[PDB]
DNA sequence: TCATGAATGACTATGCACGT
DNA sequence: TCATGAATGACTATGCACGT
């Protein structure tokens, strides 16, 4: 038996804990913006073809092919991270396309996994865009078995876009989420101006982000908050939800609730108040009654007394419930595998920096395949000059080895063009089939001099973010649903 | 008119209406399906009641047992009509008792339990006609253009999908037809849609005309004489398709 | 609102109940013995892959297979069907290879679906031979995506071997397993006496299988109940478990139980004895003591007082605890969709009809293959005989149909062989390669002669049934585990 | 010195040993149902306790008192232990010489020890003083050779030495099956746990020691205390040197 | 003291037939 | 009354950091 001390133990043991959860659990990366779980199971979906060019596929498929493959954890908190991710209330932007009762903002829970469908959204396929040509780096899984991507392609700001609250150890993210178009602007002007520094940059991505962009609209008062998130990565923004003073036939007037505040469940909001009413803390209020439906949305009724001021006691509800309440911003992401407090700037950077990267890389692959192709097609063009010998020469060749041995030294090919001579189809024999092979040629080394023109020129590399992002914008951006008023 | 919560059970979402004349209480199979119907409801009239669980049967079980059974308490409590001679239809708290079942074999089982309990506990409710039974969708043809219909039967969808080919519409033949196996599929809308709201529902009013010849069926088909019941099957099964021809 | 009257309602649908739950649900189809669960566990298992040639999946992506393609159930108890496939003491021959805690044949819970991994066992492997050869008829699903198995190819007597218990509505099911080698004697007696009445192969039948074989060991008493189980399809088999007494140093006498009658939970046992002396009806015992383990299996020792005579001690066990308890045989199988009670002269035959179909099909499904195959080599050497003139027409050739439409005009071919001809590649005009199209067209009229054959004698197809049942019989066949003994 | 076990006042998740003598007697400190189950079954039931834990353990440091001994999974490992807590222990009332906790060798598995170290040190001191606590090391990896028998490695490093030494010595393994790779205790069968941390014999057992009781009480509170900013910063100076505490 | 959300599943009740 | 075995998920408690 080993003696082990106490303290050496302790520290170890809970060091490691705290590092994984913090670099590998809890906190997005800045690239993509997203948790482990969510960047496996999304991995998941895409590689099993749950895409929304086919029907959505039952979720419990998604969530065991998650665990089976990349997120070594249990069944059923997989499926409360997927459904988060299809939720229209708590995603500004979601991933996954849900089919079936995901829940309500309320106290309503979703359905379980066996009575559900899903798939990925169309904005999703944009965080997975041309994973396939080695834009990003894969590993090896929890046992070896088959590889996993380190972080998303994520071809728009995920981070920025649907933020991010995750609870880590010693520390805690707060990330609300943003207008896609706001942060195209950011990221437009990013990417012209290349060279500013931190403090120009700052300064025109907080004129282009105006602020955040809630799911659940509601309202932002002032905007020091904001701008204290922005400068320091710290800052209490003041949200309020929507109040309209209605009045009756009789002369009754009453408060109708249309909205509120970023992650407020409307179940114990009504409950809170009607416990604020009955003790007494609330006078003024005369009825509580919830018309809401799935038709009209959230609409709370909030009947007051004849001798009640309607604004009077809306201050009250802003005062003691959460029709107010704020958000408290704070911009902790993983910077290469380290947990780091962002300004805006470091975000938008940061983010434009993955994109550059990953628009880089694809061009590397794809240069590298266009050489492989136009390496074979140079053979089979040698090939097509010399045919009548090539066919006399595979035809009195014993074997297949043989064959090949003698296809090298005739027209002086590679084995691999060479191979490819003989996996040549009668087909391709054909008169309009052996031109096809010429202009296919032609077609590739013009494509290779493109592709070797844009990893020498950093103008077009950024121009590709740019005008593939925008691509994006218009066809999946929408409009803002929280307004910015002033004290 | 009667109070609405906002003493009743836990899994209530009691309506608004005070009048029970307006009120209607659907009984739903399932915490899934009663969880988006108390969503898509029109909380005005309607209320829902989650069922979770096979129905204990009320023939074959004890009195004492039945009265612990924590999901007869729930009916027996929100209904608010007494049971056996107890029973008094003047506090029956909703006029119109809707089941809301799956379209699958546990659903229709599901569905004689229920109507065993009453026929046994609260007659009177299905000899007034205040039993009713909703008739959930099984597909859902989704238009490349067009607004999504919603069949009821196998036979509905080919007769709505060869109408809509022949108006010039047309499907992907990938998500195309969804087809629904039960309640706790759908999601808020589609409930409203097909089975809540008044205006398109298909709901079955229960009649009873020959009491003593009902009160034999369910025995036989509910109570614990397995033979009795076996050799109704085997000579029934045969011509269950033939009840309506 | 259309009316409708309650006795209408009510036959309708608890008929619809009673007749699905007893043909889809709680009943065994009496050609493999399996209920519409297991046969959709198993063909979900299959098709994934996930064979004794591959490591175990994680359990969860066989119910999600499960579930999403087949079975529209819940995940939950698909789990436990699932399971119950893997656990030695109730299945006599497992269908699942479970890796992980599948429980217990006590209290102890199995492991739950994230913990543990699955797939396929060999026997099993066995279900499923060559399902994909149209040996057995195929439905579409719960949703007309894909197709599933009417019924497994069964290539052993499962129902019999692994037995069956099932609670329907107005009847139930209880078949005991069996010894896969009695049971195999049984069906090569079958096979030989084809022509025998039912007379004379209730006899035969009875002769070899000698008793349910039990895979948790025990014994059975007498012999007139399992002889009722095989002539009426009823009958009562008296169980128990071994008991062996030992002599302790100090003058004292224990009874060692080492084993338990079928589906007897030790736990719940070891509960009934204990609370049986604690009371006052099992005097002479004097203490219990659980010696079980992973290493010793079962191992219950029970001290008796000195003034206590062992034999009186074991037999008041028999009487008051499931030491010694009856199986309770009820033969009852879905027969061609209806539920039938049979003897076991019939459920052997009825199995090997099942065999005899699926080599059948089996035979006509290769020969058809076998044809097509030949079809296009007839085509091939055509090509090759006039090997000099086939490259000359592909050449002068505008399209490629131009191409074929000549090859069809040369060599007098039909367009399927054409399109062979020209999906040829190089690789195949070298000289041994020639000839292995030669040889190719030889062997498969070889083998278009050796189907040919199959199918026009039926002394054959009864001989491929033998041949290689008595193949698995050997690989998969174990010892007897339940001893026979008499009154 | 004799107690009795509990066979048809202890807690219902304990699944008691038949030794009547401490001595002789250990206590099993099980993370999760399906690892307390398999333990259940693999152990020597004669000298063997298992007393499963579910989820994590509370924090004692954190929560007041009266909240931790309300707390289900604490009562159960009080109650098993014999001894009181605090000012009322006594160590002559301890049900088991050995107490081994046992948990995944996963960054969860180190959570759990660091709570359960947090509640003895806390509650019951002396059990850690006197080396009545232990620490089982699981398996990570069971080499599945073709013919020979299986080798349990419990790092990546005796893995690949098992690897190479058996591939020298002319066995074979499968490339598919292969090595199985252990991802915590719920996935080992009952034979697995007795051939690797319950088997007196072949089990890696770490006692835990107390040198510096005021240094620990110190590492504790920073660790474990309601201070976020004491721990932030300790975790930002002493993480970069895991690796270098043993070197 | 409550909310967040990614981590660490056992327990609870019925239908159904049949034998104790 | 209890076991069997496929059918019809919500509730329950902690860690972790932070703000009302
Ligand atoms: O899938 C499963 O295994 C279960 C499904 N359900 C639900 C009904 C669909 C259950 C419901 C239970 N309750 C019934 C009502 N009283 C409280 C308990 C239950 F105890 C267990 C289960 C399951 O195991
Ligand atoms: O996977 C999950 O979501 C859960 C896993 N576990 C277990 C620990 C691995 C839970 C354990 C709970 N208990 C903890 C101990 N006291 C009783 C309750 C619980 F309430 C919920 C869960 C889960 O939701
Ligand atoms: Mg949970
Ligand atoms: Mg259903
Ligand atoms: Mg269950
Ligand atoms: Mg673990």
């Amino acid at each position: 038996i080993e003696p082990v001390d106490i303290e050496q133990e302790m520290q170890r043991s809970y060091i490691d804990y705290a590092m994984s959860v913090i670099v590998g659990r809890a906190l997005p990366e800045v690239r993509d913006g997203l948790k482990p779980v969510h960047r496996r199971v999304l991995y998941a979906m895409f590689d099993s073809g749950f895409r929304p060019d086919r029907s959505h596929a039952k979720s419990a498929r998604s969530v065991a092919e998650t665990m089976g493959n990349y997120h070594p954890h249990g069944d059923s908190s997989i499926y409360d991270s997927l459904v988060r991710m299809a939720q229209p209330w708590s995603l500004r932007y979601p991933l996954v396309d849900g089919q079936g009762n995901f829940g309500s903002p309320g106290n309503d829970p979703p359905a379980a996994m066996r009575y559900t469908e899903a798939r990925l959204t169309p904005l999703a396929m944009e965080m997975l865009r041309e994973i396939d040509e080695e834009t990003v780096d894969f590993i090896p899984n929890y046992d070896g078995r088959v590889q996993e991507p380190t972080v998303l392609p994520s071809r728009f700001p995920n981070l920025l876009a649907n933020g991010s609250g995750g609870i880590a150890v010693g520390m805690a993210t707060n990330i609300p989420p943003h207008n896609l178009r706001e942060l195209a602007d950011a990221v437009f002007w990013a990417l012209e101006n290349h060279d500013a520094d931190e403090e120009e940059t700052l300064a025109a991505v907080m004129g282009r982000v105006k602020g955040p962009d809630f799911p659940t609209a509601g309202l932002i008062v002032g905007s020091q908050g904001t701008a204290d998130a922005y400068k320091t990565g710290r800052g209490s923004i003041r949200m309020r939800g929507v109040v309209e003073v209605e009045e009756d036939s009789r002369g009754r007037t009453s408060l109708v609730i249309t909205e509120l505040p970023y992650q407020v469940n409307h179940d114990n909001f009504i409950t809170s108040i009607a416990e604020q009413v009955r003790d007494g803390k609330l006078a003024g209020i005369s009825n509580i009654e919830d018309q809401s439906s799935d038709r009209v949305g959230l609409r709370i009724v909030i009947e007051i007394k004849r001798d009640a001021v309607a604004k009077v006691v809306i201050n009250n509800l802003y005062k003691h419930t959460q029709l107010q309440t704020s958000f408290g911003a704070n911009m902790l992401a993983i910077v290469d595998g380290v947990p780091r407090t962002l300004r805006l700037d470091q975000l938008i950077r940061y983010y434009v920096d993955h994109q550059l990267d990953v628009i880089v890389r694809r061009t590397t692959y794809r240069l590298r395949k266009a050489n492989e192709r136009a390496h074979i097609l140079r053979g089979l063009v040698k090939a097509l000059d010399a045919l009548d010998e090539v066919i006399a020469l595979i035809r009195a060749s014993e074997t297949v080895d043989i064959a090949r041995a003698g296809l090298i030294e005739l027209l002086d090919i590679d084995e691999i063009q060479a191979q490819a001579i003989l996996d040549m189809q009668l087909r391709r024999l054909a008169a309009l089939e052996r031109q096809r092979i010429i202009d296919d040629l032609a077609k590739i080394e013009a494509e290779i001099a493109d592709l070797e023109d844009i990893l020498a020129k950093p103008e077009r590399q950024r121009g590709i973010v740019r005008d593939e992002l925008a691509e994006i914008v218009d066809r999946h951006g929408d409009d803002r649903r929280t307004r910015i008023i002033a004290i | 008119a009667l109070v609405r919560r906002k003493g009743l059970p836990g899994k209530l979402a009691d309506c608004r209406s005070t009048d029970p004349r307006k009120s209607e209480l659907y009984v739903v199979e399932g915490d899934s399906a009663g969880g988006s119907a108390k969503s898509g409801r029109d909380s005005m009239f309607q209320a829902i009641l989650p069922l979770r669980g096979k129905i204990i049967n009320v023939e074959k079980a004890r009195i004492d047992r039945v009265l612990k059974n924590t999901e007869v308490q729930a009916i027996i409590t929100a209904l608010g009509t007494g049971i056996h001679d107890e029973f008094d239809i003047g506090k029956l708290r909703y006029h119109k008792i809707v089941l809301m079942a799956d379209a699958d074999v546990d659903g229709q089982h599901i569905s004689t339990l229920l109507l065993t309990l009453l026929f046994r506990f609260m007659r009177p409710l299905i000899e007034n006609g205040h039993v009713f039974l909703a008739q959930p969708p099984l597909y859902k043809l989704k238009w490349q253009r067009s607004d999504p219909e919603f069949a009821y039967s196998d036979r509905e969808r080919d007769g709505l999908l060869e109408a809509g080919l022949k108006a010039g519409k047309k499907i992907n033949k990938e998500d195309g037809i969804q087809r629904y196996k039960g309640l706790g599929e759908m999601d808020a809308k589609e409930l409203w849609e097909t089975t809540m709201d008044p205006s398109v529902r298909v709901l079955r009013q229960v009649t009873l005309d020959d009491a003593a010849a009902a009160d034999e069926l369910f025995s036989i088909l509910m109570g614990e004489d397995v033979d009795a019941r076996r050799s109704f099957i085997t000579r029934n099964a045969k011509d269950v398709r033939f009840l309506d021809v």
